[PDB]
RNA sequence: UAACUGAUCGGAUCGAGGUUUACCUCGAUAAAUCAUCUAAGUUUCUGCCCUAUCAGCUCUCGAUGGUAGUGUAUUGGACUACCAUGGCAGUCACGGGUAACGGAGAAUUAGGGUUCGAUUCCGGAGAAGGAGCCUGAGAAACGGCUACUACAACUACGGUUCGGCAG
RNA sequence: GCGAAUGGCUCAUUAAAACAGUUAUAGUUUAUUUGAUAAUUAAAGAUUACAUGGAUAACCGAGCUAAUUGUUGGGCUAAUACA
């Protein structure tokens, strides 16, 4: 259980991180989608 | 460790003037008209009539479209109806006031048992509703000062009482020795 | 005879039983004896009598109607574990209720003033009725009883 | 005072428990838990007076002490005479697989809503605070005193989450902003459910909020009392007493006895 | 990032139910930090009965403010040191009385008022008077302790009491 | 090991004091509860972790005082105590 602690944490950590790159990728992805039609 | 929490309340009302010639005369003419026992009773009734008018005045103090009046006013009347003090065609609050104590006295288990030819007198009746000789609703009423409601004024007999059930109180004690 | 109407009933699977309000109609005879009420009920439910316990009753001011509450247990073996120690002596299953107070208060007296040595001994003299005892007696009603 | 209080008086125990005035003298005092004293319903109350499964006091003592486990709160077992079941909780009665919502009336009395094995899964959580803690990590906290690890970042402090108890998973949240549905956890207006109109912050130390609903009534209460029962008109849970809307004493009469 | 202390923590503990192995499953409890609940300190503002046959009050040690420190759970003249001289008052200070613990409320009431609130809720204070303290997360506790004042109980007069009914 | 600091009684003190209605804690402590969190055991030392070390109630036996849930004194073994 001591061991399973840092395991579950790495899983959630990399999990979050993996999500962030996908969200942020989209956050900036909509940035040219919104500023494009204004052009 | 005594900490009661039930509630008090006095049904009485002492009069200011203790010897009003004219007032006492009505109280007696009243006690004799309704087979009452003590002046108390008479005040008990006046005190009740009070709560109604004090609540009628309290409500008349309002706009005719007051959420309060509209609701409490009606409900007060609805109650005057269940006890039959005002007739269908006497809605308006203003009528709550013109209520004779003589009228409210007439709607008692006493005043009723007698006016239902169910007794030989305003008094005869009094000992009757006492000896259980009278049942109302699905229950039996012993207390002569019952507030007879319209709806149940039908259900008023003697269920399982010597004058319908199976008597033998003064009879039994009687016939056994005759031999 | 009597006429019973069952009134308000709940279903408690937790304590494994059904709780119900009872309204006995005895227009003529006096208040019904819990005992007799016990069986006219068990019949309407069609359940062993001893698995049905009735408590608390009233009697409207002279009118032949009495209100009360009763209990239906499925396993007398459940009923025996749940019902209160006082309801059992009532069916004459558990027994007595001897006066503990006084003596227990007096032993406190001595014990509070001794060292373990004697204390143990004293304790071997405090008015009986252990819970361990209550159980063995409960248990005996268990095996020795079977039926319906 | 001597130290810390430890009892509770019949008379003093909240009107939300619809308690027996004549009753006794005391009342099971809520145990320090997930919900505050006033905003809670100790189990003993929940079964005895509420459900009515229990009855006498010892009745409970059995139920929660019996080696069978008959009571569940948010997918967990509980054996405390006075666990403070709070708002938006889910209680299951093992031996019957009963599932309930701990929700206030429209008149402010604790009501038990029966759920289908379906809603019994999700529970609505309101966001307490939100800040980052140990080793660069984000934490969110719910009224239900839930502490969350790595939560979606698009969540502002005054949010409302939908919780999948089965997987201890989050899904579809929704902040409080002009145009949502809400439940008011406490106040002269609790038990109501309407559409958020606008939130005027006054910072001086107390922001307020307005609301509309069915008969389009105007409601006013402090933010701390707003719980987002949902995003954009659609509520997220079945409400007790029909829809979260109370009637004039006048409307109650006309609806019941039709006056 | 730098270093300090190491008297902070990082489990030498306990069940039960399973099951041909390598074990498996659900729990007890200890304990650190953050939340949380609970409660407590201290705090802002507003409001009290008679009375000037009470008008000036507080300031040798704190009275009002500033500085630095102590000390505390923390704020603070709360205490020390140094410095400034302020702080309050007829819009009643300061002082005195109260058979005055404050509320929620209680009695009579056209309206406005008059008089009470020891006393079930809440908050406060106290346990013979007064001060001191152990312990603890928590009390100056008081159905705990220490000394003094006045007392209560036993004595073989050496000494002793788990001696305080405003439960 | 917790509890004994809840309750229960009383109002003697006490007129901005206490109280109430309000507010603050960015000026604080909170055992018990509920949620979560911990990969690295500090240096010197020392070192078994399939897991360490020493002592004491209860008990056995001797004893004191006129006296109390007084306590001396010798011998015996366990902990989530202690180390
Ligand atoms: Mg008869
Ligand atoms: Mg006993
Ligand atoms: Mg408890
Ligand atoms: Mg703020
Ligand atoms: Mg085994
Ligand atoms: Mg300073
Ligand atoms: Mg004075
Ligand atoms: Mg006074
Ligand atoms: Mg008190
Ligand atoms: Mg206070
Ligand atoms: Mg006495
Ligand atoms: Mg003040
Ligand atoms: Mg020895």
């Amino acid at each position: 259980e001591k061991t399973q602690r840092y395991v579950k944490t790495n899983a959630a950590k990399e999990e979050y991180e993996k999500f962030l790159s996908e969200w942020k990728k989209q956050r900036a992805a909509k940035a040219h989608a919104a500023s494009a039609p204004v052009v | 460790m005594g900490k009661t929490y039930i509630n008090t309340s006095k049904t009485y009302s002492t009069p200011r003037r203790p010897y009003e010639k004219e007032r006492l005369d009505n109280e007696m003419k009243l006690i004799g008209t309704f087979g009452l026992k003590n002046k108390r009773e008479v005040w008990r009734v006046q005190m009740i009539l009070a709560k109604f008018r004090k609540a009628a005045r309290e409500l008349l103090t309002l706009d005719p479209k007051d959420p309060r009046r509209l609701f409490e006013g009606s409900a007060l009347l609805r109650r005057m109806f269940k006890y039959g003090l005002l007739s269908e065609q006497e809605r308006k609050l203003d009528y709550v006031l013109g209520l004779t104590i003589h009228k409210l006295m007439e709607r008692r288990l006493q005043t009723r048992v007698f006016k239902l030819n169910l007794a030989n007198s305003i008094h005869h009746s009094r000992v009757l509703i006492r000896q259980r000789h009278i049942k109302v609703g699905k229950n039996l009423v012993n207390v002569p000062s019952f507030m007879v409601r319209t709806d149940s004024e039908k259900s008023i007999d003697f269920a399982s009482t010597s004058p319908l059930g199976g008597g033998r109180e003064g009879r039994t004690k009687r016939k056994n020795a005759k031999k | 005879t009597i006429v019973i109407r069952t009134k308000k009933i709940l279903v408690n699977p937790l304590l494994s039983r059904r709780q119900l309000s009872l309204d006995v109609l005895h227009p003529d005879s006096p208040t019904a004896s819990k005992e007799k009420i016990r069986e006219e009920l068990a019949k309407q439910l069609k359940v062993d009598a001893r698995n049905v316990v009735v408590y608390g009753f009233s009697t409207q001011y002279g009118g032949g109607k009495s209100t009360g509450f009763a209990l239906v247990y499925d396993n007398q073996q459940y009923l025996l574990k749940y019902e209160p120690n006082y309801r059992l002596r009532k069916v004459k299953i558990l027994g007595e209720k001897p006066n503990t107070r006084r003596s227990f208060k007096e032993l406190k007296r001595k014990i509070k003033r001794t060292s373990g040595k004697a204390i143990t001994k004293l304790l071997s003299e405090k008015k009986g009725d252990t819970w361990a005892s209550v159980q063995s007696k409960k248990s005996d009603h268990l095996k020795n009883f079977v039926a319906k | 005072a001597r130290g810390p209080k430890k009892h509770l008086k019949r008379i003093n125990a909240p009107k939300s428990w619809m308690l027996n005035k004549l009753g006794g003298i005391w009342a099971t005092r809520p145990s320090q838990g997930p919900h505050k004293l006033r905003e809670s319903l100790p189990l003993s109350v929940l079964l005895k007076e509420r459900l009515n499964y229990a009855l006498n006091g010892r009745d409970v003592t059995l139920i929660l002490n019996d080696k069978e486990q008959n009571v569940f709160v948010d997918g967990k077992v509980r054996r405390d005479k006075g666990y403070p079941t709070g708002l938006m909780d889910v209680v299951r009665i093992e031996k019957t697989d009963q599932s309930f919502r701990i929700l206030y009336d429209t008149k402010g009395r604790f009501v038990l809503k029966s759920l289908s094995k379906e809603e019994a899964k999700y529970k609505l959580l309101k966001v307490t605070a939100k800040a980052i803690g140990p080793n660069q990590i984000p934490y969110i906290v719910t009224h239900d005193s839930r502490t969350i690890r790595f939560p979606n970042p698009e969540i502002k402090i005054g949010d409302t989450l939908k919780y999948d108890l089965v997987n201890n998973k989050i899904e579809n949240f929704a902040h409080l902003e002009s145009g949502n549905v809400c439940y008011i956890q406490q106040g002269n207006n609790i038990g109501r459910v309407g559409i958020i109109q606008h939130i005027e912050k006054h910072q001086g130390s107390f922001d307020i909020c307005h609301v509309k609903d069915a008969k389009g009534n105007a409601f006013a209460t402090r933010l701390g009392n707003i719980f987002v029962l949902g995003q954009g008109k659609k509520s997220w849970i079945e409400l007790p007493s029909g829809d979260g809307v109370r009637e004039t004493i006048l409307e109650e009469r006309k609806r019941k006895f039709s006056y």
